[PDB]
């Protein structure tokens, strides 16, 4: 669980 | 052997992604202009490292097949590579040709930044060794991609799939070494050796930030995620 890392990965 | 059109296409695409980073001139002009306190330099480090990761995630996502990987493997790859990538990048910047004396002043500045002396020696020893390698931008970009796509990262559930991804980048880098440095057949192996040298910095990363000569060590929440801090 690393929301920002997962957010940066998934977004776009 | 020479690059095939498909490796040339791959290399160019990789460079495009890679060029999206903050210019090294920007960074060295900031350090060289005025000297700062340890607290001020800590701030610059956290910002620089915050922007470095954001760019790194973008570079990583553009790597061929990266998005085909298991979600949890992708995370373990980013965490496993962020610090090493930042150090390899710091080494690239350090080695950019500057007007006479600036090289010496940048080193002296960084040396005063606030980092403990235990880390300055292995840090500059690495930078000056990497510098000796005389790598092109392409070599830094491919070696960065090679570092990110390491099957050997702790927590990788399918090493085999990561190996399939890193495999074509290793081949391209090797060809560049034979092209750009054919008076040194050991060149490619030296590059791979320096990667083992990079992992050791990663082992002590949290300590080197924790030991920075400052009272309070405040990190952005993104940095707390990448860096095993706070
Ligand atoms: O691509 C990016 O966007 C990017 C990547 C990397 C850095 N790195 C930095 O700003 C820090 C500063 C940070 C401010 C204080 C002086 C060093 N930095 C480190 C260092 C030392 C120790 C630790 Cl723990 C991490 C790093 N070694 C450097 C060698 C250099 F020649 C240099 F110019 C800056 C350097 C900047 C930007």
């Amino acid at each position: 669980d690393h929301q920002l890392l997962r957010y940066l990965l998934d977004k776009d | 052997m020479e690059l095939t059109p498909d490796q040339q296409t791959l290399l160019h695409f990789i460079m495009d992604s890679y060029n999206k980073q903050r210019m090294p001139q920007e960074i060295t002009n900031k350090i060289l202009k005025e000297a700062f306190s340890a607290e001020e330099n800590f701030l610059i480090l956290t910002e620089m490292a915050t922007n470095h990761v954001q760019v790194l995630v973008e570079f990583t996502k553009k790597l061929p097949g990266f998005q085909t990987l298991d979600h949890e493997d992708q995370i373990a790859l980013l965490k496993g590579s962020a610090v090493e990538a930042m150090f390899l990048r710091s080494a690239e910047i350090f080695n950019k040709k500057l007007p006479s004396g600036h090289s010496d002043l940048l080193e002296a500045r960084i040396r005063n930044s606030g980092i403990s002396d235990e880390y300055i020696t292995p840090m500059f020893s690495f930078y000056k060794s990497i510098g000796e390698l005389k790598m092109t931008q392409e070599e830094y970009a491919l070696l960065t991609a090679i570092v990110i796509l390491s099957p050997d990262r702790q927590y990788i559930k399918d090493r085999e799939a990561v190996e399939k991804l890193q495999e074509p980048l290793l081949d391209v880098l090797q060809k560049l070494c034979k092209i750009h440095q054919p008076e040194n057949p050991q060149h490619f192996a030296c590059l791979l050796g320096r990667l083992t040298e990079l992992r050791t910095f990663n082992h002590h990363h949290a300590e080197m930030l924790m030991s920075w000569r400052v009272n309070d060590h405040k990190f952005t929440p993104l940095l707390c995620e990448i860096w095993d801090v706070q």
